[PDB]
Parts: C-alpha cells; structure tokens; sequence
C-alpha cells in the first residue's frame, strides 16, 4: 500500500480522478495505521500489565 | 372442652403450617445478582 500511495502521490499524471483515488487509498490507509497503533496500544496495555493472566481477556 | 382441644390442634397446625411457608416465602436473588454481575464483568471485558 506505501509503495503504491508514493508511486501515485507524486503523478502528477494521474489526473483530478487518479490525485482523488490516491487520496482516497491514502486515507483507507490512514483508518488501517489509526487501527495498527490501537492494536499497539492495546499491546502496550497488556505489556504493561505485566501479569501473564490466564483470564480470557489477556492479550496472547 | 374436647371439641376445642380438637379444634386448636387443627387451628395449630394450620398456623405453623403457614408460618413455615410465610418463612419459607421471606427468607434466587443471591444466584441471580451474581449471574446479573457477571454477565456485566463479562460485557464489560469483551468490550474493552
């Protein structure tokens, strides 16, 4: 997916409809990393938690 | 006499019949606020 924003982010080629679908994939992209560092975060909980806690709700 | 002894045993019986229930009655709750409780631990886990 980074390859492909930085291969059409600078087209200047792509058009008004390419520039758009760039920005577009650039922001499904934008939602994935938002979702990427929640599941990070949701980590660091479980690391700073430290208990290896057989509840099912410990993060294995 | 006899008919009243005869009759206050019944009465008696009765009574302690009723208060056995009434106690019976006013003495589930425990089982269902522990189920209610954790099925809120249980929501409240899998939607954090």
């Amino acid at each position: 997916i980074r390859r492909y924003t930085d291969q059409r982010s600078l087209d200047r080629s792509f058009g008004l409809v390419g520039q758009s679908f760039c920005a577009a994939l650039h922001q499904e992209l934008r939602e994935y990393y938002r979702l990427l560092s929640v599941l990070h975060s949701q980590l660091q909980l479980e690391d700073d938690q430290g208990v290896n806690l057989g509840l099912e709700s410990s993060l294995t | 006499i006899v008919n009243l002894q005869v009759e206050m045993i019944k009465q008696f019986h009765m009574q302690l019949n009723e208060m056995h229930s009434l106690l019976e009655r006013y003495s589930e709750g425990l089982v269902a606020e522990i189920e209610r409780l954790r099925e809120e631990n249980k929501r409240l886990r899998a939607h954090f």
